[PDB]
């Protein structure tokens, strides 16, 4: 039913980068709808929410480091 | 005893503070480097991580 | 206009509207349905059902609606005007002025209906007595500043008259403003008999109406309007609270608020609770009452009328409010029919602030002794019903006379009661009433008969009447 | 070397090679419906029942509002929102925390007013702690417990003499409207100033002003040095009110199992007051009905006896094998027109060991503690009393029962024979003796001395309306002219034959000296 | 049936499990959810909702269970150990020993909870008295073999004390076993106090605890456990019944069994019946108390304790309990206040076996005349308290004297329980009670003052004490 | 006051903060290819 992808870039992703994101996320169901967000809190990488599954890239490592040190 | 415990708490607070500072400044320099180096490497790595 | 949806279902005063999936309105948002007359119907969202469908309470007739009508989401809950622009005006649940005056301009601040109550650390535990103009209210069940106080009685006992008399008294003899919440307000009690009664001059050219705010969630309104009118009045009063002013809030009825909540929950298809009442009764009552608190900045101090059917205090409407009260004034029909129009029962009228550490030792002593002599008279009147007072009495004659004199002396002519009687109103300070009852308690009133205590102010008025008669 | 070198040695291990930078397909849920504090989630199959879910911050919302996943239906998770339901919207991400609800426990929660989640609301800084105890746990069990022997001194003469409460006993306080249930609970809390017991006050569904006044009363008497005040007020969501007593009893079980350093002594005894279990049951009924769970009698859910029972069976008295600590429960129930036979009152009455009935008729008649001795029971009984109180209060109980049998003759006592009038006068003096001012608990030695004076023929001379004053004056006498009598009574309060000739003669001499030098 | 399913739904203590289309678990088939290590959660299947989905009650904490967890069908109802290995042990609903000792073992025979009652041919046509030792119980409201006796009373009248002293009497004086079903047992009241009482009562080298089985459905358990504990105790007692022994099952509160059934039915979504009770109240009571019969092989006498809600004996739970009762023993708080530990009201305790042709011709003359004398005393008590015994004529003063003598003579010290007013064990037989009360009823005790009859024996102890004191 | 000396204890930021930041930015969260300079000024200015 065209599950709502919720891609949030680090600061901004290029038009060809966005097209590559669409050309890669189609493997989940069909060519599902993808919404791109800014989220400047992210430093690098990007978070991909394909339906009910989330695969964060970076930034999370910072939190993972600080919860390992604190 | 309370003064000793407060000293221990202050030492732990200092440790947490330096952890917060190093994490925040590492995030800032990472933002600077991602201003220098392109975002495409991390994007491709995350896409391959799917 | 963040989002535009279409009406899917119209069931009475319940509207199911389908919105875009990425622009669904929030839980307490307000959604406007434009009508073909230049006006609009404001519904309040209550639930988010599935994919983009929201259920909303109408707050209007919904007799002109069709399926597929455009619905504009406002993005935020109902916004009502706040500030001096609302002072001296009459509003409804939507904040639209329902009086003959012009509409409120767009330059005023508009605040959302739903706001979090003050936090725990903002509570001002310092109990302070709020000076009311009523003798029995001051003495027996003193009015707490920043606290919530209730009036209980049947029909026609005098709750609304007492409420408007406090409005007039605390606006005339004091500088405190007032905000009125006509929840389920009868169109005879609210559209008249309070507007006219607030045309009482304060000093020279300002009436009590000009220094008060009124929000009438009338009885012909749908249950959602009567449910949220109390929160509308709270939002209007919270501006004056946030300015540091000690604001006064009069909720003209509580059980109608409970009835509106029950009707709204029954219409929404929620599972009934207790005897067919709403499951969120305690939570709704808490959401209303917890915003009326004394903070460091200001203080909302409230009086809320509650009508008990017959003598049932175990009904959900008075039972759910008992936890939120600092004082209860129990009006009785028996006292009202005895021409004691401020028909407060000195017994069964309690207050948390009636403590010697707060209202002073003299106030506590006078109130306790007055209650004691009235309690003794409650049995001595039965005793003298068959055995005449002259037949036998061991100080019973004196205490019966004193108790009759003080229960007549609790009666006070009201400013708003001139229509009923014609007697001009009287205002007694809290110091003067306790001083007068102390003077009358031990002698000094045993020679004045029980006719000069009927409708007077302090004891000096009773004296002046006595030596006016003996001329 | 320098201590900062040790600090860096603590680092540079997780700093360098202690972080896993592996991206994993974490299973999150999307919100499909939001009700009235209930949010339904589409796919969250990696969630357990009663697990706290996060609702991570989104645009326009910088804080995460947690919920409790209660209904794990087929391809649906209905979770009750702990915070405010306005902010949660359809399509929001929900991350499973992987944890059941836990609260901070230990010495750091002493004098702090906290949320049911353990977050402070007193504005006195963060809670200092190192251990979190789960909200829900099984009761200690069968072999873990021990017979209740140590008494809990509430300070009220009537309660401590006729309805004994012991450490590890669940004693319900059941009343109606304003009869002093909170007053009795606060008086019990204030009497543990040096009794080596940590008090907890839960206050489910109350006003913020009422809880503030209770906290002010506690801190103006020094009771906050050993008291924990959980608070789920009326404006807060029904989930917080539903989890408040369990947070309180989790803290109490931390006190029971481990103990805290109070006044330099290890304390493993906790007294917990659930100041409104009727309001807690109302909140859980709202939660269940908003989850569309099938209602029962009075629209309460089927597991509402279970609800309170889990809460109340956790109050135990452990044996020396399991630490020897105890947790004493003081649930509070508000009836409606003294409807004892309502659903929640019967549930709590059946669960609890004893009951303390407060009557509005006695409250409005001048009885300052509005205690109904006739119907109120404590099935632990004399085991929850000191030997002095056991020896003294038996005749008080008998005389009060005789007076209650003859209460209809009280106004007619001048027209009856000698023995019936004597019984009526003795009962009236004893009832006037049990009247106590608010916030004035009495120690066990003072109660024993006063009840010994009343039980023996010593209050017959002083008239009824002065009995209370007499008691006060006598205590002042014992507080000023004879501290040795009070110390002697307190010293051998555990003696099997308590009225030993030494303490008996000392008390008789004190009573005679007070009576000879005073007039009433 | 080794079928493995997965958890589909978890709503409180009610779960749903999806199995294959075949090998679906039957009703009451005790599915099991592993929780790691050796812990498991045993649910009891209640309904089959379509294609492999079974709805079951948790009978456990179920506060850490996720959907999709593996569920193992057992192929039979809950299996509990039976045999001599269960004597001296304390069990929960599932038959797991909840005392300090270890597990029962795999070599011990296990039986299902849900059995059928004895068939029509197995029932005993002729009733038979069950001697219990207590004077008032054996005389006024005698037990019947394979019958149900209910004890009433207040919160602290001493019902549990009576239960445990009967356990001690059955265990010590005769070589018979008993099973105690603590349904709704408080973890303080029974889970340690009753164990201490049973381990304190000792005959020789063994305790009363060693000759009794205990099944504790504590209050902290979910309603399914407290519902099935009675049947668990029935299963553990039916083994000894099958050996020809005379078991006396005790039930701590059959009303809590009723309440557990009602809560289970409400949790399953069934429509409520009568006073909010379960629709299946009659059948649920029948499936329990029809297994308490006098089989031709062995017999199970039972003694329930009943809580009467709001003192309403017409309430559906006491109404359904009373349908199965063969005897009643009413305890009164008034008798307890007079320091009478067996506070049995002989004018409120009844028994169906109190017939001339069953318990003896002299039994249904002595008991009848004792009840008549006590009724005469109850009639004359108000007159005596108001006026005095001087107004009473002859045949009434003597009747009141004999009535006081028997009323104080019904008391027993229960020296088996602890040692309060300890004395040499008596265990007064039924014939001895009949002879003693016929002796006192025919005079022969008027010279004894009305203070010797207290915790006495068989009216020979009374005369022995009379001779010892002064004669 | 003796507890609040942490600051004087923390005047040794050069040995800890710089090294930990360098090994956090490169050796653990990226592929240790932080050759692009210019961040030394940022860590000098921001760590004070
Ligand atoms: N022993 C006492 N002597 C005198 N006054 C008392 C006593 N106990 C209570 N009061 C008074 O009665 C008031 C009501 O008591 P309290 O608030 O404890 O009752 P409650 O049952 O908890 O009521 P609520 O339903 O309002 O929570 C107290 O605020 C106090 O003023
Ligand atoms: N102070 C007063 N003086 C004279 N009459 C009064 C007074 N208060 C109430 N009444 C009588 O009560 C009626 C109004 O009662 P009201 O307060 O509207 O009832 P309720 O208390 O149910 O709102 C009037 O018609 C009037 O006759
Ligand atoms: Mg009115
Ligand atoms: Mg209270």
């Amino acid at each position: 039913r065209a599950v709502d992808a919720s891609v949030t870039s680090a600061i901004e992703l290029s038009a060809e980068q966005k097209e590559r994101i669409t050309r890669e996320l189609q493997q989940r169901y069909g060519d599902v709808h993808v919404t791109y967000h800014v989220d400047p809190t992210l430093i690098g990488g990007l978070i991909i929410r394909v339906g009910d599954q989330v695969l964060d890239n970076s930034l999370r490592a910072r939190l993972s480091a600080i919860q390992r040190v604190l | 005893a309370q003064a000793e415990q407060e000293r221990i708490r202050m030492l732990s607070e200092a440790k947490s503070q330096i952890a917060d500072l190093v994490t925040l400044t590492a995030s800032r320099v990472l933002g600077a480097e991602l201003q220098a180096r392109g975002h495409d490497a991390l994007i491709a790595e995350s896409l391959a991580a799917l | 206009m963040p989002a535009k949806g279409v009406i899917q279902e119209i069931i009475g005063v319940v509207i199911r509207a389908k919105f875009p999936e990425d622009e669904v309105p929030e839980i307490y948002n307000a959604i406007e349905i434009p009508l073909g007359n230049g006006d609009r119907l404001v519904c309040e969202v209550q639930q988010q059902l599935g994919n983009g469908v929201v259920k909303a309470v109408a707050m209007g007739s919904t007799d002109g609606l069709r399926r597929g009508l455009e619905v504009i989401d406002t993005g935020r809950p109902i916004a009502v005007p706040v500030g001096p622009a609302t002072l001296g005006r009459v509003f409804n649940v939507l904040g639209d002025p329902i009086d003959g005056m012009g509409p409120i301009g767009p330059e005023v601040e508009r605040r959302p209906i739903h706001r979090d109550p003050p936090s725990f650390e903002e509570q001002n535990t310092q109990a302070q007595i709020f000076e009311t103009g009523i003798k029995v209210i001051d003495l027996i069940a003193p009015f707490t500043r920043g606290g919530k106080t209730a009036i209980f009685g049947g029909a026609g006992v005098g709750k609304t008259v007492v409420i408007q008399e406090l409005i007039a008294n605390i606006a005339k003899e004091q500088s405190g403003f007032s905000v009125f919440a006509g929840v389920g307000e009868r169109s005879r009690e609210g559209n008249d008999l309070i507007h006219e009664m607030k045309e009482a001059r304060i000093d020279e050219n300002t009436t009590v109406f000009d220094k008060t705010v009124m929000v009438f969630g009338q009885m012909n309104e749908p249950p959602g309007a009567r449910l949220r009118v109390g929160l509308t009045a709270l939002t209007m009063a919270e501006y004056f609270r946030d300015e540091g002013r000690d604001i006064l809030l009069f909720i003209d009825n509580i059980f109608r608020f409970v009835q509106a909540g029950s009707e709204v929950s029954s219409l929404l298809g929620r599972m009934p609770s207790q005897v067919g009442y709403q499951p969120t009764l305690g939570t709704e009552m808490g959401e209303l009452q917890e915003r009326i608190t004394s903070t460091k900045r200001g203080s909302i101090t409230s009086m809320q009328a509650v009508y008990v059917p017959a003598d049932d205090y175990t009904d959900p409407a008075p039972a759910t409010v008992f936890s939120h009260l600092d004082a209860t004034i129990s009006l009785e029909r028996s006292i009202a029919e005895r021409a004691i129009f401020p028909a407060v029962d000195p017994l069964a009228s309690t207050s948390r602030i009636l403590d010697p550490n707060i209202v002073g030792e003299e106030h506590y002593r006078v109130a306790q002794e007055v209650k004691r002599v009235l309690q003794r008279y409650k049995d001595l009147k039965d005793i003298i019903a068959i055995l005449g007072m002259e037949e036998l009495s061991d100080e019973d004659k004196l205490t019966v006379q004193r108790a009759r004199k003080i229960e007549l002396f609790f009666s006070q002519p009201f400013t708003v009661a001139q229509q009923f009687t014609g007697r001009p109103g009287k205002y007694v300070p809290v110091k003067k009433t306790v001083e007068s009852f102390a003077r009358l308690l031990n002698g000094e009133g045993d020679h004045i008969p029980e006719s000069f205590f009927y409708m007077q102010g302090d004891f000096d008025d009773v004296l002046a009447a006595y030596e006016a008669s003996q001329k | 070397t320098t201590i900062t070198e040790e600090l860096i040695a603590r680092l540079k291990q997780g700093i360098t090679s202690g972080v896993d930078l592996q991206p994993r397909q974490v299973n999150v849920g999307t919100v499909i419906a939001v009700g009235d504090g209930v949010a339904r989630l589409s796919g969250l199959d990696q969630v357990v029942a009663s697990e706290i879910v996060e609702f991570p911050p989104k645009a326009g919302r910088n804080e995460s509002i947690y919920g409790i996943a209660l209904n794990l239906e087929q391809d649906s998770v209905a979770a009750i929102i702990l915070g405010d339901d306005e902010t949660i919207e359809e399509g929001d991400m929900v991350t499973s925390t992987g944890r059941v609800i836990s609260v901070p426990v230990g010495q750091g929660l002493l004098g702090r007013v906290v949320n049911p989640l353990g977050q402070p609301i007193d504005g006195k800084g963060p809670i200092v702690y190192e251990k979190t105890r789960p909200i829900e746990r099984i009761a200690p069990g069968v072999i873990t417990r021990k017979s209740v022997d140590t008494p809990v001194q509430t300070g009220i003469i009537a309660i401590d003499a006729l309805i004994p409460i012991g450490r590890g006993q669940r004693e319900l306080i059941i009343g109606d409207r304003q009869t002093g249930k909170t007053a009795v609970a606060i008086d019990t809390i204030l009497n543990q100033k040096g009794q080596g017991m940590v008090c907890i006050y839960v206050a489910i569904g109350q006003r913020r002003a009422q809880v503030a006044q209770v906290v002010g009363t506690l801190e103006r008497f020094g009771a906050m040095e050993y008291t924990i005040v959980v608070s789920a007020t009326a404006s807060e969501s029904a989930a917080l009110q539903y989890i408040a007593p369990y947070a309180g009893c989790a803290m109490g079980e931390e006190i029971m199992e481990n103990g805290v350093m109070l006044n330099g002594q290890l304390v493993k005894d906790a007294l917990i007051v659930y100041d409104d279990l009727s309001k807690h049951a109302v909140a859980y009924r709202q939660v269940s009905l908003l989850l569309r769970r099938p209602p029962g009698r009075e629209a309460y859910p089927g597991d509402v006896f279970y609800l309170h029972s889990r809460l109340l069976e956790r109050a135990a008295r452990l044996n020396e094998e399991y630490g020897g600590g105890s947790l004493t429960a003081l649930p509070v129930i508000e009836t409606q027109a003294n409807d004892v036979s309502a659903y929640i009152p019967t549930n709590v009455i059946s669960i609890t060991d004893g009951q303390i009935y407060l009557e509005s008729d006695l409250f409005n008649a001048g009885q300052r503690p509005a205690l109904n001795v006739g119907i109120s029971v404590s099935r632990v009984g004399g085991a929850a009393q000191t030997r002095a109180m056991r020896a003294v209060a038996g005749k008080l109980k008998g005389e009060l029962a005789q007076f209650r049998d003859l209460a209809a003759f009280a106004q007619f006592a001048s027209d009856l024979d000698a023995t019936t009038k004597a019984q009526i006068e003795r009962g009236q003096r004893l009832q006037e003796l049990l009247k106590q001012p608010q916030y004035q608990p009495l120690p066990v030695e003072d109660q024993v001395a006063v009840l010994y004076a009343a039980t023996n023929n010593y209050l017959d001379d002083v008239p009824v309306p002065l009995i209370t004053k007499w008691r006060d004056d006598f205590l002042a006498f014992l507080r000023t002219a004879h501290p040795e009598v009070r110390k002697l009574i307190y010293d051998n309060r555990l003696d099997r034959k308590f009225p030993t000739p030494e303490v008996k003669e000392a008390l008789e001499a004190a009573i005679k000296e007070f009576k000879a030098t005073s007039n009433y």
